[PDB]
Order: C-alpha cells, then sequence, then structure tokens
C-alpha cells in the first residue's frame, strides 16, 4: 500500500498504519 | 515535501517514515 500515489486521505492514512503508535506529522505545504 | 515526494511521485515506505514522530 505504500508503493503507489498517495494523496489526500489516501496518504493521511499510509502514515497512520506506517507509523502507528509513534504518529506522524502531515505538512502538506512544509 | 511528502506531497511532492509520496503523491506528485510514486510514494515509498521510506519516505513515508520519514514523517513518523
Amino acid at each position: 500500500f505504500v508503493n503507489q500515489h498517495l494523496c489526500g486521505s489516501h496518504l493521511v492514512e499510509a502514515l497512520y498504519l506506517v507509523c502507528g503508535e509513534r504518529g506522524f506529522f502531515y505538512t502538506p505545504k512544509a | 515535501g511528502i506531497v511532492e515526494q509520496c503523491c506528485t511521485s510514486i510514494c515509498s515506505l521510506y519516505q513515508l517514515e520519514n514523517y513518523c514522530n
């Protein structure tokens, strides 16, 4: 699920699944 | 940033993990 174009909610979902209990930061304008 | 790496281009696990806390 990571090796594709991931945008918007799809990208946030991937970060969520990958990062697990560490959580993540989503900074689309940085 | 992440949009350039994962949305506009093909994402990767390597790159996604760069944004984990």
